[PDB]
């Protein structure tokens, strides 16, 4: 795979799992506001989507919390996949530039 | 309102191991030294400057005050 | 590191980037109808209008003037038609305005590679309008754009 | 398929398109590559010849032949199976016993395509 | 014999070191000063020991000036917090003293000193080896027993006489 | 070409030497992705789903003490929700990331291209010593048809509520 014309990039996927599990474990610190139930970031945003497949065609009404934590935990999830890759590839372990 | 203990040996105690702890760090961190003697020291704590302790000392009151109202929040401290 | 000159050519007026010089982006682009190799104006012609004269009707379906009737289907298909006669008419003036008469042997770029892929393109739109009548016509979930599941 | 609603119990004409239509879309990419030149696959060639009947060339070339001709008389005789059941409501070997069809014409539910049958009244004649 | 075989040998550590199994399957010993790691294995694990021992002989034995909480893990919390810092300062002096203000990563071990070697007594690898693994078995054995006795809320022989379920 | 799709081309990625390589690619899935990474998923999903098939079975005939009280009852997923509560999957869950972190390095091998996909070593009783290959396949083969089975399973279960056996014994 080349990023470009002749600059070749790896691609790694356990990049995006490492990146996942980085956002995803401090997600489940739970809280007891209304938003995330009892539970975490994570662990709310799988109760939602178990919720509203539960009623499938029916979307999630504007006001649920499926929404919210959705986005941020989206919000924090795409962060740490590009501090991630940029961790991987610029100070991974087959870097060339001093960053 | 959150809860805010008052002054006790744990708000102490909790003070002087963040400074503690902060001067310990800038002794790794502070990447530039200041161009002057040193506090009495010898070893690790051989460059050890008065605006380097007062710098890690005022880190570590941030430090201890967010940790004193934060434990203070989650009730721990209190 | 990732942006470079063009083809290692510091002063064409373009640079190489990853959205431009990408393996993705090359073997998208190669593969597509227009740059495939081996395909006949012609073939490329059906391939592009049929991929058209799909997406066409649906707008016009959906949200043309007779789009509360119950003749909004056919009203649909029957503007797409009209517009891809429009846009063969446009292709045909273009070929013979820009394309002169000396034969490059159908590379898409000659008078009479843009008059197969003008022909191509008309009977592959048409068709594939047709195609999206047909599978309208008879499947609700299109009709209703899911809304027959709730 | 009237039965095979979300609401339904059977999934007759769904199983049968979902096993038919992994088959056509594997002879999709073959007939694909047969069209590019890439593969060598001959035209209808799915390498279906449990029985051995065509391994000679020859053979198969007569069989080959023997197929089409075949093939092409069923297509024609099953739209005019179609026609006739449109017509009448009457398969097969029905309507091959009656002749004067229009006379015993049996009920038929409608088509699904209801509209292809607008002409037969009003413009085409309706002899029933 | 490597600890994890599907996994490449650390090439860092070495069969001399203290208790080696081949044991570094994320690789810190190639990310960070194995004498570092070293010396931190060995006061983590004497301090573990340590810290197993000054858990159970508590529940026993309570210090006149002292009142015992539920657990001895919550006595900590219960007795007077002037103890808690004034041991963090006795670590200090005692910390400072023993590196001869050599407490960083870049003079720890100036003067060709072996990790963990604070000149006590001989080093013996045999006695050295016990050393490690009583630490490491002390390390594993120190958090078990004082997350027991933060959940259950129980002393650690009472809630091995009892063996109720631990749930939160 | 391809031996499982007589009119079919060979896949260009499967060059035939891998455990149960017949060539089935029709869609391309090994262009899309690295062969040795789909051959670790491959594996993994064998034997996670073997697993989760002869313990479908294992359940229906027999239960663990305390279990059957715990549990109510409940079969296949309806016991994985009476036990999330309980903490149980939660042990299953914590111990099982712990092994794949393990995973995740043997991985970043595999990918190097040290390691052979699915390469764990741990063949305590060296039943596979005498034919790598043959057991090789055997453990496809099987994980292949087991990953099929637990799909039947589930979705049996679903259908009726019935467990893998029960279904069998009655309808
Ligand atoms: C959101 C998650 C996150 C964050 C905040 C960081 C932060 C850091 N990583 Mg990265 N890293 C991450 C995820 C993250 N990482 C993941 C998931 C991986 C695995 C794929 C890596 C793998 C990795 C390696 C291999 C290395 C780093 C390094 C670093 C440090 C310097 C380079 C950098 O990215 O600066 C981050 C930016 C800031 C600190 C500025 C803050 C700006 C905020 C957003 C405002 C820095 C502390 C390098 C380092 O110095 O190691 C200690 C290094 O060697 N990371
Ligand atoms: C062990 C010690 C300890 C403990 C237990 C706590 C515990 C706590 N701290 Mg913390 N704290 C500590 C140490 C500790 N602290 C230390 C050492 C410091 C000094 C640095 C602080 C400084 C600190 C501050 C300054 C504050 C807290 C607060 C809190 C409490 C609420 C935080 C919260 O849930 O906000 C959750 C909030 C969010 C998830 C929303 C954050 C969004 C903000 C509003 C905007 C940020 C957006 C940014 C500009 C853009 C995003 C980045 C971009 C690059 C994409 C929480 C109980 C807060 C508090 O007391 O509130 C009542 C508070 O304001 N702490
Ligand atoms: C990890 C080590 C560790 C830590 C952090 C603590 C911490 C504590 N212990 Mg101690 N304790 C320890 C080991 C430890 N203990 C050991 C090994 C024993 C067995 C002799 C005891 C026996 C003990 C008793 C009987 C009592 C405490 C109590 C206490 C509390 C008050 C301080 C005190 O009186 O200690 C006294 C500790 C000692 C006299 C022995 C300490 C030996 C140290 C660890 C050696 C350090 C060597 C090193 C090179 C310097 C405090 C929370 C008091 C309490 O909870 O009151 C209700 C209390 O009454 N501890
Ligand atoms: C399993 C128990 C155990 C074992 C087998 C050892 C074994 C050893 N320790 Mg000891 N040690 C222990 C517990 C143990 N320690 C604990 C709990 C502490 C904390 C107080 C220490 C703190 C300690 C220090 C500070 C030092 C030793 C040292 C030694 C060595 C010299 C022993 C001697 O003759 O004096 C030897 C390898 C000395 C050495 O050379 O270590 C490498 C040394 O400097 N030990
Ligand atoms: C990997 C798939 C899998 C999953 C997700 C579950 C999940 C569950 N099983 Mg288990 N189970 C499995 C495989 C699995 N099982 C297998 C293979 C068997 C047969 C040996 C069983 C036999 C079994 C019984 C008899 C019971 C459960 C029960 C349970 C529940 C609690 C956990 C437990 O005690 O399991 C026990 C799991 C095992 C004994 C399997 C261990 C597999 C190891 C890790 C294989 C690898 C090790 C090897 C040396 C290499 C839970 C719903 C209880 C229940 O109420 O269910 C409704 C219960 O009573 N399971
Ligand atoms: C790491 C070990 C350690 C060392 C090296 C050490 C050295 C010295 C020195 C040497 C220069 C002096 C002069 C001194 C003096 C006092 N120490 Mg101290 N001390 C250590 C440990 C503890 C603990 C655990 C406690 C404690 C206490 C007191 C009290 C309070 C008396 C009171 O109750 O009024 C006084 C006056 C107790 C306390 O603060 O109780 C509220 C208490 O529990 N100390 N201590
Ligand atoms: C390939 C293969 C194999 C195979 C095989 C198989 C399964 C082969 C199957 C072959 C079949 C099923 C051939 C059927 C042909 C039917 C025709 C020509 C019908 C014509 C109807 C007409 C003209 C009509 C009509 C009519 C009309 C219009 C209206 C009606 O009212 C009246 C009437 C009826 C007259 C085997 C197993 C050997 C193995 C080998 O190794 C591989
Ligand atoms: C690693 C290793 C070892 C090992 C090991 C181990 C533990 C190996 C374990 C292997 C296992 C558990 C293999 C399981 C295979 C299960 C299959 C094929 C299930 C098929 C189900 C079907 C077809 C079905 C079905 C069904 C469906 C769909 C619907 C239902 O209504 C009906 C029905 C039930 C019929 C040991 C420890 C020996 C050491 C050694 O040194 C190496
Ligand atoms: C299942 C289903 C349905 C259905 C259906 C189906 C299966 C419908 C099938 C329809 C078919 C197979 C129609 C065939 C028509 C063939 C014609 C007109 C041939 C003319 C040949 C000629 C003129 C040959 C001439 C010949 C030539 C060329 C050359 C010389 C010799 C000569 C004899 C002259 C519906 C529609 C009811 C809808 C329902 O909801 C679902
Ligand atoms: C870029 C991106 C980002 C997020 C994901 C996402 C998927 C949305 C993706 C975008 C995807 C897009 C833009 C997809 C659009 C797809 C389109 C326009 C597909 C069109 C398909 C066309 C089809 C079948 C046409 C069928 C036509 C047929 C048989 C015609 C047959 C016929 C012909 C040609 C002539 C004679 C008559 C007859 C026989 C009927
Ligand atoms: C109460 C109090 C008072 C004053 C100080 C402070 C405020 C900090 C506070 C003190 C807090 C303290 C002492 C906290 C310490 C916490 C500790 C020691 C926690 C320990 C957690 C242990 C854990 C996870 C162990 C997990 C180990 C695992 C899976 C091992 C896995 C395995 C490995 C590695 C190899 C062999 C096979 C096996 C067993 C599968
Ligand atoms: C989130 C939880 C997942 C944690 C994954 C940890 C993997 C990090 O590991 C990253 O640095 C290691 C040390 O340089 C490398 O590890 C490599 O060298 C190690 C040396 O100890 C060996 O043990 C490994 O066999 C080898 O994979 C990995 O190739 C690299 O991916």
């Amino acid at each position: 795979f080349e990023i470009s014309d002749g600059v070749e990039f790896d691609l790694n996927p356990l990049v995006l799992a490492i990146s996942f599990l980085g956002w995803s474990l401090p997600g489940l610190l739970p809280s007891n506001i209304p938003l995330y139930g009892g539970k975490g970031l994570t662990t709310a945003l799988f109760a939602e989507i178990g919720e509203h497949l539960q009623t499938f065609p029916a979307p999630p009404p504007i006001g649920d919390p499926f929404w919210v934590i959705l986005f941020i935990w989206h919000s924090g999830l795409f962060a740490t996949m590009i501090f991630g890759t940029i961790g991987y590839n610029g100070y991974g372990p087959k870097s060339t530039t001093k960053y | 309102v959150p809860q805010t203990a008052a002054w006790s040996a744990k708000t102490c105690s909790v003070m002087v191991i963040s400074n503690l702890l902060c001067i310990v760090a800038g002794r790794y961190v502070i990447q530039v030294k200041g161009s002057g003697p040193s506090l009495p020291l010898t070893g690790s704590f051989s460059n050890f400057g008065l605006p380097e302790l007062l710098a890690t000392t005022s880190l570590g009151h941030i430090v201890g005050s967010g940790a004193i109202l934060g434990l203070s929040y989650v009730g721990l401290l209190s | 590191q990732f942006v470079k000159p063009y083809n290692d050519d510091p002063f064409v007026g373009n640079l190489a980037t990853p959205v431009s010089t990408s393996s993705f982006t090359r073997s998208f682009l190669s593969n597509l109808p227009a740059y495939r190799s081996g395909l006949s104006p012609l073939l490329r012609g059906l391939e592009i209008g049929m991929t058209h004269g799909y997406f066409l009707v649906g707008p016009f379906y959906k949200l043309g003037p007779l789009r509360n009737s119950d003749v909004a289907l056919i009203s649909g298909l029957f503007s797409s038609i009209g517009l891809i006669i429009i846009l063969a008419a446009c292709l045909a003036i273009y070929g013979v305005v820009s394309f002169n008469e000396d034969d490059n042997t159908d590379s898409l770029q000659t008078s009479r590679g843009w008059k197969q892929f003008t022909s191509g393109w008309l009977v592959g739109s048409i068709g594939g309008a047709s195609f999206a009548y047909i599978l309208i016509s008879n499947i609700v979930f299109l009709q209703t754009s899911g809304l027959n599941l709730i | 398929l009237s039965m095979e609603g979300a609401g339904g119990k059977v999934a007759t004409m769904h199983q049968l398109l979902l096993w038919l239509g992994l088959l056509e879309v594997v002879s999709a990419f073959a007939t694909i590559q047969m069209f590019g030149g890439t593969s060598s696959r001959m035209p209808g060639e799915f390498g279906f010849d449990p029985l051995g009947f065509g391994k000679s060339e020859a053979a198969m070339k007569t069989y080959r032949l023997k197929e089409v001709k075949n093939g092409r008389l069923a297509m024609i005789g099953i739209g005019g199976m179609v026609h006739h059941y449109l017509l009448t409501g009457k398969g097969p070997l029905q309507f091959l016993g009656g002749i004067p069809n229009y006379k015993s014409c049996i009920e038929h539910p409608a088509s699904g395509l209801p509209y292809l049958m607008k002409a037969v009244g009003p413009v085409l004649p309706k002899i029933c | 014999q490597m600890a994890v075989p599907f996994l490449q040998p650390p090439s860092k550590l070495s069969s001399s070191m203290q208790g080696y199994a081949g044991f570094d399957p994320l690789g810190f010993s190639e990310k960070f000063d194995v004498n570092w790691l070293r010396e931190a294995e060995i006061k983590n694990g004497r301090v573990a020991m340590l810290g197993v021992v000054g858990l159970l002989i508590p529940e026993f034995i309570t210090l006149p000036m002292y009142s015992a909480g539920a657990t001895p893990y919550d006595s900590a919390f219960t007795v007077p917090a002037w103890a808690l810092i004034q041991i963090t300062l006795g670590c200090g002096a005692a910390e400072y003293y023993m590196h001869k203000g050599k407490m960083t990563p870049d003079n720890m071990f100036d003067g060709s000193r072996a990790p963990g070697d604070f000149g006590w007594g001989k080093a013996d690898p045999v006695m050295a080896t016990k050393e490690i693994k009583n630490g490491r078995l002390a390390m594993l054995a120190f958090g078990g027993i004082m997350h027991q006795q933060l959940i259950t809320k129980m002393g650690t022989f009472a809630h091995l006489v009892d063996f109720k379920p631990l749930v939160f | 070409m391809s031996p499982s799709i007589p009119f079919l081309k060979k896949p260009d990625a499967l060059d035939g030497t891998a455990a149960g390589d017949i060539g089935f690619d029709p869609l391309g899935f090994s262009s899309l992705a690295d062969i040795k990474f789909l051959q670790e998923a491959e594996i993994k999903h064998c034997r996670i789903a073997m697993l989760a098939a002869a313990g479908s079975i294992a359940q229906d005939i027999f239960t663990f003490p305390g279990y059957s009280a715990l549990t109510g009852g409940a079969k296949m997923t309806a016991a994985h929700d009476k036990l999330v509560a309980t903490g149980t999957m939660g042990q299953i869950l914590f111990w099982v990331s712990f092994a794949e972190v393990f995973g995740t390095v043997a991985l970043f091998d595999t990918l190097d291209g040290k390691r052979a996909p699915g390469d764990f070593k741990f063949d305590p009783l060296g039943m596979g010593k005498k034919n790598m290959a043959d057991m090789q396949l055997k453990e496809i083969k099987n994980g292949r048809l087991a990953m099929l089975g637990i799909a039947g399973m589930t979705h049996g279960y679903f259908i009726s509520g019935k467990g893998p056996l029960e279904l069998l014994g009655n309808f």
